[PDB]
């Protein structure tokens, strides 16, 4: 079977610049390389067929070239809308195979997160568990640090984080951190605090509440 | 407009069976070759099976990794293509796309995918709790609120806001597997703080494997 190698697997470019994705076939595939774009939570969308023929409705900044075993997808001016995974596929011979995909990150200016803390709902507390959520909204770059403090005691091993993929409208990330305690442990303490550090914050940001206020 | 719509995914034990369906519209179905293509973090995009036109004996072809276990079929009267999976393995887990291939070239149309989980664990429907805005969730003119969708299995759940009328500012986070073996996620949205208490915010959570369809109104607290 023909292996398609997409390397690098990750590309990061500034807006307005050109980017090129590489697809190399382990055997001759002629011109029979097709490119797909898959946005987060979306389905693959055919962009270019047969190395260089762009499909109807595809923006003109997308082009493709190559033949034999070496192929390139190019985006002449990159916008945040182009944030996606990009896959090549050969139909030179059977079975058809896909590359492993290259992810496009689009750089942007530093954006500090907006931070929000959520107490556990009264509803959940009746079930004997407390989840406390800290939200970091629409920040860049991706690196961020969240610490949980409960009556100023640093928490460990009882939180989990989730990060969105980069947003294709504003090139930012968002992050949730969820602190999970038993109701018994939750009611033993007063001050619940989420402390956030990020390149865009000149000093760490703390969001807190007092249990029952 | 071409549309492809899959269904039938969900949870099944190792060694089990499951049949996926896809209904097509917007092209002459009986002339064209229908495919299943799956996607997983480990293997990426992977062609699974194809059935060609009745005019050429409805010929079927399978990836080597599913041959002898999967059967692809079609019903042209219903514009439907099916994938009967048997003897399922953990590594068959992933998102299954219905797709048209143009006579041995491009996959030129794709469905939205249906998720298969092969696992010995049981289905569990989520609990939905509000992430209630206050002033510690108000950043100037912007407030945040959301829904915590906790303790469910398997993936996926879908979350909409105000029956899909509210999409700007929404972030539905990737699910995280908890140490209990159950998933949890939050969906949040940022809104004008002036709209708290004057506009209604409802998260619509759907977890098909448990037939969970919950609408949770998220209000500021007391
Ligand atoms: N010999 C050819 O048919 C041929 C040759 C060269 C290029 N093309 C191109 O191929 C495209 C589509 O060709 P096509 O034949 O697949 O569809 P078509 O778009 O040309 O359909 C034309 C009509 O033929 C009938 N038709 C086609 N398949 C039918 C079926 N299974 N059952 C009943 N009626 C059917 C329908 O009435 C249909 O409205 C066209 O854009 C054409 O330009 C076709």
């Amino acid at each position: 079977d023909i292996l398609l190698t997409q390397s690098p697997a990750i590309l990061s470019v500034s807006p307005g610049e050109r980017v090129s994705f590489s697809c190399r076939a382990s055997q001759f595939v002629g011109s029979s390389i097709h490119w797909y774009q898959q946005r987060t939570n979306g389905s693959p969308r055919l962009l270019i067929k047969y190395a260089s023929e762009s499909m109807s409705g595809i923006p003109s900044r997308f082009s493709g070239s190559g033949s034999g075993t070496d192929f390139t997808l190019s985006i002449n001016t990159v916008e945040s809308e182009d944030i996606a995974d990009y896959y090549c596929q050969q139909s030179h011979s059977w079975p058809f195979t896909f590359g492993s995909g290259t992810n496009l990150e689009v750089k942007r200016t530093v954006a500090a997160p907006s931070v929000f803390i959520f107490p556990p709902s009264d509803e959940q507390l009746k079930s004997g568990t407390a989840s406390v959520v800290c939200l970091l909204n629409n920040f860049y770059p991706r690196e961020a640090k969240v610490q949980w403090k409960v009556d100023n005691a640093l928490q460990s091993g009882n939180s989990q984080e989730s990060v969105t993929e980069q947003d294709s409208k504003d090139s930012t990330y968002s992050l949730s951190s969820t602190l999970t305690l038993s109701k018994a442990d939750y009611e033993k303490h007063k001050v619940y605090a989420c402390e956030v550090t990020h390149q865009g914050l000149s000093s760490p940001v703390t969001k807190s509440f007092n249990r029952g206020e | 407009e071409v549309k492809l719509e899959e269904s039938g995914g969900g949870l099944v034990q190792p060694g089990g069976s499951m049949k996926l369906s896809c209904v097509a519209s917007g092209f002459i179905f009986s002339n064209h070759w229908m495919n299943w293509v799956r996607q997983s973090p480990e293997k990426g995009l992977e062609w699974v099976a194809e059935i060609r036109s009745k005019s050429i004996n409805s010929a079927t072809h399978y990836a080597e990794s599913v041959k002898g276990r999967f059967t692809i079929s079609r019903d042209d009267s219903k514009s439907a293509v099916y994938l009967q999976m048997t003897d399922l393995r953990t590594e068959d887990t992933g998102v299954y796309y219905c797709s048209r291939n143009y006579y041995g070239s491009t996959y030129d149309y794709w469905g939205q995918g249906t998720t298969l989980t092969v696992s010995s664990a049981s289905t569990k429907g989520p609990s939905v709790f509000p992430l209630a805005p206050s002033s510690k969730s108000t950043s100037g003119g912007t407030a945040a609120l959301g829904c915590l969708v906790k303790d469910y299995f398997p993936e996926p759940v879908t979350v909409s806001w105000n029956s899909g009328a509210l999409t700007s500012g929404v972030h539905t986070f990737p699910a995280v597997l908890q140490s209990s073996g159950l998933y949890s996620l939050s969906s949040v949205v940022t809104v004008p703080s002036s709209s708290l208490g004057t506009q209604t915010y409802i998260c619509n959570v759907n977890h098909k494997p448990s037939n969970t369809k919950v609408d949770k109104k998220v209000e500021p607290k007391s």
